């Protein structure tokens, strides 16, 4: 499964 | 900086005239994403191309291919045109049959 | 190959796509092959194998392009907010984002995140230290900010626990197909052409990547006037790869292509 990442 | 991209023309098996085959065409190692790849059949654009969806390598270098289902004939001559934003002019590169 | 296993997905956020062509793209791989799809464009996370499709239902798919959706949106923003960071405005730009985990040869296992910037290292996850590695100042900031809260621990923890968990699941999936192997199919082709003769070897088809192509002269290993084009995809999966030799018109009969391979319980010998 893919995985959000954040807001660079 | 921007890269130049690589190509390469090949088959997806030996070809022999009257079988069955797919054309590729990879382009690789190149910056920016945006690339124009077209597979060419006797000096015009080929018919049923698909495009790979924009993918890139380990160091970050896009890359992509096009491939087409085709007959191989003797007497057709078959090639894959290029434009990148490097290139100053559209880069054609032939198939060698190879048969 | 010292990797067993590999989960992978990687994106991509342009300024530039090119006319009509979707602005953000990203695609997950297992042991190298196209598993998942999403742009911008459809705007919906999609199976791109059999064996994914056959093992997952709509919720599976549904959290899949909730996540691609926010990895949209999270991209939309970052193109702005880096090009301010460099003083940019308008032209070409890109980021990209890369990570996902590794199962070795004994056991180990490895897990890596890391962003590109107009395709250079802008910053990279340091799981071990649990920090993130700017690449350049303008990545301080960005740094900064991730090492607030618990953010970096959660990223470890998909790394190491549930990048794992699905990889093991995916390999259980398609290893039908992960699993098998092709045989390749091979050409030999000399053209005469000018005062040299260039031998040819084509490898059609083969699975899994690695393979050794190697050219012999008189039975032993040469070395010199080698070209490889290294390994490129077929669109099934499969894989090519074409070595070429410069060799004096008339020694065509001397050359051997080797080519060395899983699928075959012997190295295959090729004559032109």
């Amino acid at each position: 499964r893919r995985e959000v990442h954040t807001y660079y | 900086f921007d890269l130049t991209p690589k190509v390469q023309v090949y088959s997806r098996f030996p070809a022999s005239a009257g079988t069955k085959n797919v054309l590729n065409c990879f382009a690789a190692g190149f910056h920016p994403p945006k690339i124009s790849i077209t597979l060419m059949k006797d000096g015009v654009p080929m018919e049923g191309a698909q495009y790979s969806d924009m993918s890139f390598n380990d160091d970050w270098t896009f890359q992509r291919l096009v491939h087409a289902d085709f007959t191989p004939s003797s007497g057709s001559t078959y090639a894959c045109k290029v434009e990148h934003e490097t290139l100053k002019e559209p880069q054609v590169y032939k198939w060698d049959p190879e048969f | 190959e010292f990797e067993l296993h590999t989960l992978r997905y990687i994106s991509t956020a342009m300024t530039d796509p090119g006319p009509g062509q979707p602005w953000y793209v990203d695609v997950g791989y297992v042991d190298g092959e196209l598993f998942t799809h999403y742009n911008s464009t459809a705007r919906r996370a999609v199976p791109r194998t059999e064996w994914i499709a056959a093992n997952t239902d709509q919720q599976y798919w549904d959290s899949e392009t909730q996540t691609s959706q926010r990895t949209e949106q999270i991209d939309r923003d970052g193109l702005g907010t880096l090009q301010r960071r460099y003083n940019q405005t308008g032209g070409s730009h890109t980021v990209q984002l890369m990570y996902g985990c590794d199962i070795l040869e004994d056991g180990t296992i490895r897990g890596y995140s890391q962003d590109a910037y107009d395709g250079r290292d802008f910053i990279a996850f340091d799981k071990d230290t649990m920090t993130f590695t700017a690449a350049v100042p303008e990545a301080v900031p960005t740094k900064r900010k991730w090492e607030e809260g618990d953010y970096a621990e959660g990223l470890k923890q998909y790394l190491e626990e549930t990048c794992v968990e699905w990889l093991r699941r995916y390999v259980e999936y398609g290893k039908a197909e992960l699993g098998r192997r092709e045989r390749p199919e091979v050409r030999v082709w000399g053209k005469e052409a000018d005062g040299i003769l260039t031998l040819s070897c084509r490898a059609h088809g083969f699975y899994p990547r690695p393979i050794a192509v190697s050219w012999l002269k008189d039975g032993a290993v040469q070395g010199q006037d080698a070209q490889s084009g290294g390994i490129v995809p077929n669109g099934d999966g499969t894989y090519h790869t074409w070595v070429t030799i410069d060799a004096q018109p008339g020694d065509g009969d001397k050359y051997q292509c080797r080519v060395e391979h899983a699928s075959l319980p012997q190295p295959g010998l090729y004559s032109w």
